[PDB]
């Protein structure tokens, strides 16, 4: 049939003359509204404060044409200004002023909302200094966790409202411009506030993406005000500034503590960095490719003596030639370099040893390679001392460093042990599955693949492999995800396969050469045993488990049958589906990291760089044997970040103005100028 | 604003001698740039950065960040089409040598490598909308037969 | 040192007086303008027929800033009115009326524009009508390949302008209000037109993208038009009209054969075709999927007998059934099924014959088959008699359809051939190689697997898997042309190691197993011969092929060297670099294709179902046993196009007016209007 409709939550309607009135206010005929006004006061028969369909006033509507003249006429009749200014200051306009002067139930805006934060939300730098001259103040939210305070025992209470009129709080606090115009040191405090946002998008999950924004602001802040620097010697007092030696690069230091990569990677930062980094080499970058392979290769090989002048006349040419940055790294490279080269004399076992003596005594190689091990263990031991646990701890290599040193250490143990124990000499055939030796020498052999592989830091140096280091680490995380599904299922058909093959395991004597395994040349007893089942699902994965494995002997046609179809149903799991996702997965990763790749590689540099540019630092075989000042210091900086505050505020401005198209309340506001214009006009025409 | 331009004749801070047509050609404004160009101006050659004299080493000393922000100033006005246009006998070879050399730029001055290449992208685009403007095939002959050399 | 800049451009500069003049212009005085036109007759003072540098004289900037009373005042005067025209269609202004009433070197326009070519170009139905009211004529476009004409075989005096002016016509003769204002069919123009626009960007190589972007305009157009439709009787006067029986969705069919996509997916179009398809089984949508599964089988199992009941009296009920094409479908998928169930019998000891008789009798299986066979193959040439070798050679499947035929004759004709001349029953293993008995078995297995694949095709039937198989048929070309480049790299790496191992080979003999090749157990002389070099090659690609196979007998040490690292080479180039390649580039054909699966499938399918629509139609098994009305329907054509056609400008415009930002020049006009209007405010209030 018909659907009837109706208004169902009904609201008092406006009489005609009210609906004149406020038509009136909307074409901007000040002559009409004045009028209503005054019979208003005299035959009461408008409610000045009558209010639309839409619920906007008179003064609403006067605000959002932006009528001064109209709206100055309704204030002058009192008329209920109730969160009028907080309109204004959305709309951003000057109407903000006359509201502020004329001073003394549904609002767009929630009951938490003060004018301040409503101004740092708009980010209208005139706005919100007019309302700070006069006494403002923005709650300081407390601390992260902060449950002590039965303050934030209230979240018990409306945790909604909490949630929100926390939230608030801090896009104000991470506003541009109110960071400018209160913060003392405007890039510390954008440096920290963005820290801690990015914190509570983590406890708060839900307004994770919020406040992870919001963060982002305020690191773009500090990246734009040090791009307003112009010469050097400001991008050197506000880089080298330390709030409180100097000359340190402090605060690229504090950038690098808080992750604000944009910084550190802005051009004018990373080319002072590169003065430092290249210092006994100018323009070494520029220097002929060739030319720069020839001076790399020749300090490489004078490691040792330039090493040995530190140690002897720390303060002599060659000892000061030492200290330069970049030729520590191309020292401290070659040292490592040449400590692999040492481990691969062992390969071809230039020194060889016979197989059946046990414990030998280590060979002439051997003590070679002993010096760098130490000096690497002494170097993480400063560094672990130097950095503190914390930071020591955070460098994921730094896990690597220990993995291959450890390594290196039990090797050495089980050397010596093997030589006071186990000292005579047997064929090697009789030493039981752990002898010393064995183990020994299988440790070293999986520390020399991990000590060659630490190579990969290396590659940040370098322009064209270090951006893919990166990338590659940061898909490593996505990969790791995958491998727990991955083992999940493996660990499934494993059980289900044992579960069926077990009754009919074999004795490795009755296995042809008495060779039981996935590893024989004729595969056996795969899935007699979990750990085998493990080991032939894994290899399968590569293709390197033949099918005759899923045969019983005795022949068993159904169990055979069930066995081949659970192999194969994991081999389609496994190879045809998630192999094939994890493709999907790592190119829509790859694609992301790409985004961002330089910032990262150059933020990953210039901690490598920095590294370096410190003083600690001598190859790892011979690492083993007034007040006045910062007062003239911090007034500097104020005088650049006034100048660099005063240009950023002017630069965004500009942007707005030239890069920002015209929406419908543009339109609006236009044809209510040519409103009112008109009016006024006619009427004094007429 | 141009009847501003006007007046002001009538009567950052890289420099200030040529401060006014380095603008305007980053304005990539032929009226502007034609109202100025018409008092003989002589903007500085950007030295490569290869000198060592106080020519440069003494700049690279006081200040790093003037002197690079300099020259890309001086490349980004002699790379406006409008500039070229104006005072270039051949427009398009002007094009194809400044774009190579703004590329050399790039290489060089790693730390802005994406302002030098925009810059020679600008330049490349240029030439090739200078072609879109032939008509006729006599003209494309005139055009893709000429060479600088005697 | 310094680089001079001097002005080689040189131009004359505009005097003090001039310039003012053009200034006003801009401003929209009129009365300046006015003195200044009056003093410049009397004095000569300034030529009013001036230009600023840009070129723009006052008649030009007055028609920009749209002033047609300044323009009227001009052109009283004797202001130059070149071109201005052309100026005033470019701005697509209505104050060319102005100037086509009025009738008393460096041009933005070429010589070769006419006022109806630019109008056209702009696409102003307006402006275009006002032109065309007066006789106007384009040029006729010779067509393609017209060389005939020396006219055109002229091209030498100036190619570029030929070609340029070539585009002109088109650019204008494709001009979507052009084509509604001037064609009697607008709708056939557009899909013709269309289509010659796609053969030139394919003879006109450069201006490729030109001419494509017009026929995509053109395409755009006809659908347009259609979506305009707004009753069902309206749409069948549009499909079903024959230029010139009628009621045979004429230009459905038309649109079909010119490609037209979309205008056949249209929604509308969509759903008449699909009430002639369901005919029979009204609400057949509305059948639940259960409901529909059980009306199918029914029908297909009983599709003998529909089949019988039309061959014996179509008239009869059940003689009707299977008229409807739905059910046509149904029947004939059903053969087709039945017939592949057929195959698979013949595979088995559903007859158990005997494996020895060379020159069997055709089994009980072979003989039913047959049947079918004759079908299919009559099938076909009903095909090409009623649709012509173009249609025919023009669809993909007719050639699966003509191979898997022609096989499945061949294997007919071997096993006759083998009746005769072969009596006997000798062992299988004493047959020679190419025993016809053993050619024809090839024969017909490889035609059982074209058959098979068949069923592909019916995929475009079902919503789910009609778009996909569109969309790998698609990418499917991409592949074909990555293996064109895979191929040359196979050739090079067989050539080179065949020409390394060639003089090695052995005979059969010699090996173990009297077995020489890649498909022995022992893979022997795998690259002796060109041809094992290829098949070994190939193998290789899927890991078939083991590396034993490098070694030479001999055991000459550098050969298999270079003959290993040659192999190693092959399979890095294909198996790591072009299938990772092809893998990425297919990764990114299907984002595109996904995109346009739709109407690609639609396109499909409502051509399969018009395949059915026709008349022509029964199983394969039992396949072989007036000038009044036509301008009448014209009239109505015209009706419902005259009506479309408003349909269509009215909802082009609003759609450019609704979705159209505020250009620069737009708001120049605004600011010169204020400007005029205050001017004559002060003169009249001064
Ligand atoms: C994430 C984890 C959830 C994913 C869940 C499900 C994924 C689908 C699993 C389907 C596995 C069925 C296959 C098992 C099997 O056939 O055993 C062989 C066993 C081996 O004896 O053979 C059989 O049991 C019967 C012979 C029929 C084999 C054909 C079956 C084809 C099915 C699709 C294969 C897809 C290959 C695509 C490669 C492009
Ligand atoms: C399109 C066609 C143009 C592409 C052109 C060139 C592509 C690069 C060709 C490089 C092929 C060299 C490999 C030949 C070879 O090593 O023979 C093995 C042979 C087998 O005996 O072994 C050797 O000759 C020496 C042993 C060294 C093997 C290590 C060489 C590694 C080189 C890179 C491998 C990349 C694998 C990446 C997988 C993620
Ligand atoms: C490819 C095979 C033979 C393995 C070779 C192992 C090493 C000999 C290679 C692997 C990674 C290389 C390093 C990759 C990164 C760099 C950065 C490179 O510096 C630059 O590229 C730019 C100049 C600068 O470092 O400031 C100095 C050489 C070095 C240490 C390379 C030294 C030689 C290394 C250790
Ligand atoms: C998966 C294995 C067992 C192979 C099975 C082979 C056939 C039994 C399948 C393969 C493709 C199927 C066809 C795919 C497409 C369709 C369209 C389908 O129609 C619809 O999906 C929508 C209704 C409509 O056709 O109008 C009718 C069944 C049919 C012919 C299917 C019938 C059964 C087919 C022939
Ligand atoms: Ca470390
Ligand atoms: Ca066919």
């Amino acid at each position: 049939d018909r659907i009837p409709l109706q208004i169902v939550r009904a609201e008092t309607e406006l009489s005609a003359e009210e609906k004149a009135f406020l038509s009136a206010v909307e074409k901007g005929d000040y002559a009409t509204v004045k009028q209503a006004l005054q019979e208003a006061e005299i035959y009461y028969n408008v409610n000045i404060n009558c209010m639309d369909p839409l619920g906007r006033s008179a003064l609403l509507i006067a605000i959002e044409n932006e009528n001064l003249e109209i709206m100055e006429l309704l204030l002058n009749h009192s008329v209920y200004v109730g969160d009028a200014l907080l309109y204004a200051i959305r709309k951003e306009v000057v109407g903000a002023v006359e509201l502020l002067l004329s001073y003394r139930q549904f609002s767009e805006f929630t009951p938490d909302i003060t004018p301040i934060m409503l101004a740092a939300h708009t980010n209208n730098y005139e706005i919100i200094k007019l309302l700070v001259q006069k006494r403002v103040t923005i709650p300081r939210p407390h601390q992260i966790r902060c449950n002590c305070v039965e303050c934030v025992s209230s979240s018990e209470v409306d945790s909604l409202r909490h949630s929100r009129s926390r939230l608030n709080i801090y896009k104000a606090l991470a506003s541009p411009s109110l960071i400018a115009l209160s913060s003392e040191d405007p890039i510390l405090t954008a440096f920290r506030l963005g820290w801690e946002l990015k914190e509570l998008s983590k406890v708060e999950n839900e307004f994770k993406a919020e406040y992870e924004e919001l963060s982002q602001q305020c690191k773009l802040f500090a990246k734009d005000l040090l791009d307003q620097a112009r010469s050097s010697r400001e991008l050197e007092i506000i880089l080298n500034h330390r709030d409180d030696k100097y000359h340190d690069l402090a605060k690229l230091k504090v950038a690098i503590k808080y992750h604000q990569k944009e910084f550190v990677a802005q051009p004018n930062c990373q080319q002072l960095l590169a003065t430092l980094w290249y210092d006994g080499f100018p323009g070494w970058r520029r220097k002929h490719w060739v030319v720069k392979l020839l001076t790399c290769m020749t300090i490489g090989f004078l490691f040792p003596m330039l090493s040995i002048a530190y140690l002897i006349s720390p303060r002599s040419n060659l000892g000061l030639f030492i200290k330069k940055p970049f030729i520590k790294f191309i020292c401290h490279t070659a040292s490592y370099l040449t400590f692999l080269f040492m481990l691969l004399l062992a390969s071809q076992h230039i020194v060889r040893t016979d197989l059946h003596v046990q414990g030998p005594p280590p060979t002439v190689v051997e003590w070679m390679i002993l010096p760098w091990v130490l000096g690497f263990i002494w170097g993480e031991i400063k560094e672990m001392w130097d950095g503190g646990f914390t930071e020591y701890i955070h460098d994921w290599w730094n896990l690597m460093d220990f993995a291959m040193n450890s390594l290196y250490l039990a090797t050495i143990s089980l050397k010596i042990v093997a030589y006071v124990k186990y000292n005579g000499s047997r064929p090697r055939e009789e030493w039981e599955m752990w002898h010393p030796t064995l183990i020994a020498e299988a440790l070293f052999a999986i520390s020399n693949i991990l000590s060659s592989l630490r190579l990969i830091s290396l590659f940040t140096a370098n322009s064209h492999l270090g951006p893919l280091q990166i990338s590659l680490g940061r898909m490593l995380l996505d990969i790791l995800k995958f491998l727990f599904i991955y083992c999940l299922v493996l660990l499934a058909f494993a059980n289900g396969l044992n579960q069926l093959y077990f009754y009919y395991e074999t004795r490795a004597i009755d296995e042809p050469n008495n060779c039981k395994g996935i590893r024989c040349e004729k595969q056996n007893n795969a899935f007699s045993t979990l750990f085998e089942t493990l080991q032939s699902l894994f290899w399968s994965v590569f293709g390197l488990l033949n099918l005759y494995v899923t045969n019983v002997k005795a022949r068993h046609e159904f169990t055979e049958f069930v066995g081949a179809t659970m192999f194969g149903t994991y081999n389609v799991i496994s190879l045809v589906v998630l192999l094939n996702m994890l493709i999907a997965m790592m190119n829509n990763s790859y694609q992301l990291i790409a985004d961002h790749a330089d910032i990262e590689w150059k933020f990953a540099r210039t901690k490598l760089w920095m590294s370096y540019f410190d003083e600690g630092g001598t190859l790892p075989p011979p690492f083993n044997i007034r007040h006045a000042d910062s007062l003239i210091q911090n007034q500097h900086y104020q005088e650049v970040i006034r100048n660099l505050v005063k240009r950023y505020v002017a630069a965004m401005i500009r942007n707005s103005k030239t890069n920002e198209g015209l929406t419908e309340e543009n339109f609006k506001e236009l044809k209510q100028d040519i409103s009112s214009f008109r009016y006024e006009v006619l009427d004094l025409l007429g | 604003v141009v009847g501003a331009v006007d007046i002001l004749l009538n009567h950052y801070s890289t420099t200030m001698d040529v401060a006014p047509v380095i603008l305007a050609a980053h304005r990539n404004n032929y009226e502007i740039l034609t109202m100025l160009l018409k008092q003989d101006v002589s903007l500085p050659k950007p030295h490569a950065v290869g000198c060592e004299c106080t020519l440069c080493s003494a700049k690279n000393k006081k200040d790093s960040l003037r002197h690079s922000r300099f020259r890309l100033d001086i490349y980004r006005c002699l790379a406006s089409p409008a500039l070229i246009m104006l005072t270039e006998e051949d427009p398009i070879l002007r094009a194809f040598e400044l774009s190579a050399d703004l590329k050399e730029l790039s290489l060089v001055e790693v730390e802005f490598r994406n302002d030098y290449e925009e810059l020679a992208r600008q330049c490349k685009m240029f030439a090739k909308d200078l072609l879109a403007q032939a008509r006729n095939s006599r003209e494309l002959e005139v055009i893709l037969n000429h060479t600088s050399s005697d």
